């Protein structure tokens, strides 16, 4: 199941993931939450470059989704942008993902768009297949995206501008669910704990 | 200025006699809203500081309480009772007063010497003003009238909403509304993750988020005049 899930990651690793095994990825995250959060486990390498790619193809199909699967979406992100924070608060040598990538990664969330370039990309997929924990499936999965449209009445809060209008809705999402966290703070507290900064702030 | 001391808000063009008195005074009072809205268009507010700050903020107050004042005077004469010329005449006044209080609030907030809470505290006090006015032109029928033949939320407070609404309430309401959304969003943010006494009705007055909500929340029962708002806007359309 781990397996068949880095499984529709990779067959987007082959092409742009067809939004069809995407109703599957924001199946596997949100319930994957807890585990992703606090592992704490050597399964390090594995877990991170999962969120990385993870966040890197939610960010590619920010443009259409579908509302539900727009919803899905930004439950997603806002799981990954909570991930990204805290490993940008807890620096760890086996994570397998940069802070310079991790603030990317939330801004990108943030900006409807991915700046990781396709090598980065690829390393990080060469990361996961390295490591990888180193019908009634339909029915689950529409049963949650309802659980989900029932309890969390979204609100749109403002067909070629249409896919703006999806991403601007996703970016809002994703500056929102920032704001829940205190992400922002927490940033704010990595910026002025930056190694080389530190020298010149004490200095001015 | 009577007013910013928390005596309730107090419209005055009210009893039917001071209504049509204040219809009598319309025409000259466009005369001078107009030749105020003319002159500051000019840097006359360039620099605000405190000091010409409480002016600038006191002149953009007047007009608002005096636009506020002719759309009740406006609502006795619809729930009361050259005509069509005096009500054309409080059109346009109340047109400049919402006019010249915008102008005033972007002043506040552009400025370098004013801006922050001190934009903040001007927007939180227009919105006093325009809610006091919405629910005096709302909770009056023409029994009241009749009867008093000076109205105080405090008065109507104590004493506890279709007629007197209008066009130019919906003027007023709409920009209550903007103020009020502005003020909310602000106190979003401050309880960043879910993160004293009412705001003291002054520019400079310093106050938390939650104040000067409460302070909008301690002059009306705010849940109560949106809704009521509401209804009566959705019923007239009808």
């Amino acid at each position: 199941g781990w397996e068949v899930a880095v499984r529709p990651l990779l067959s987007a690793s082959y092409s742009a993931f067809e939004m069809k095994e995407l109703p599957q990825l924001v199946a596997s995250v949100i319930e994957s939450e807890s585990e992703i959060l606090h592992h704490e486990k050597q399964y390090e390498p594995f877990y991170s470059s999962f969120v990385a790619l993870s966040t890197h193809y939610i960010t590619t199909v920010c443009s259409l989704i579908p509302r539900n699967q727009l919803q899905s979406v930004a439950a997603a992100c806002k799981v990954l942008i909570e991930f990204s924070l805290l490993r940008l608060e807890n620096p760890d040598e086996a994570c397998a993902v940069s802070q310079k990538h991790l603030i990317l990664l939330i801004k990108g969330l943030c900006t409807g768009c991915s700046r990781l370039d396709r090598t980065e990309i690829i390393t990080f997929t060469a990361m996961m297949k390295s490591a990888k924990l180193p019908p009634e499936l339909r029915q689950k999965e529409v049963q949650m995206n309802f659980l989900n449209q029932l309890t969390s009445v979204f609100n749109p809060r403002t067909d070629q501008a249409s896919a703006i209008k999806t991403k601007n809705v996703f970016i809002a999402q994703n500056v929102a669910s920032l704001q829940e966290l205190g992400g922002s703070e927490k940033l704010l507290r990595v910026c002025l704990n930056l190694p080389y900064f530190l020298r010149y702030i004490n200095r001015f | 200025q009577d007013a910013v001391l928390a005596n309730s808000f107090f419209i005055m063009p009210a009893t039917v006699a001071d209504a049509t008195a204040v219809r009598n005074g319309f025409h000259s009072l466009v005369i001078d809203v107009t030749m105020a809205l003319d002159t500051l268009s000019l840097p006359v507010l360039e620099p605000l500081n405190p000091s010409r700050l409480q002016d600038v903020t006191v002149l953009s107050l007047s007009c608002l309480y005096a636009g506020v004042s002719v759309a009740t005077c406006m609502a006795i004469l619809h729930v009361g009772s050259k005509e069509d010329d005096y009500e054309s005449d409080a059109a346009t006044i109340v047109q400049k007063c919402l006019e010249i209080y915008d102008m005033i609030g972007q002043a506040i907030s552009s400025s370098r010497r004013a801006g922050g809470e001190h934009y903040q505290n001007f927007q939180l006090l227009g919105a006093w003003c325009l809610l006091n006015s919405l629910f005096l032109i709302l909770n009056l029928s023409p029994t009241a009238l009749a009867d008093k033949g000076a109205l105080r939320v405090r008065d109507i407070l104590s004493r506890t909403g279709h007629q007197g609404f209008g066009v130019l309430s919906v003027i007023l309401a709409n920009h209550a509304i903007k103020l009020l959304t502005s003020l909310f969003q602000d106190l979003q943010v401050e309880a960043l993750h879910k993160g004293g006494p009412p705001a003291a009705l002054s520019i400079m007055a310093q106050s938390t988020s939650i104040q000067r909500i409460q302070r909008l929340i301690d002059s009306v029962p705010l849940m109560n005049l949106l809704l009521t708002l509401l209804s009566t806007s959705y019923r007239k359309a009808c």
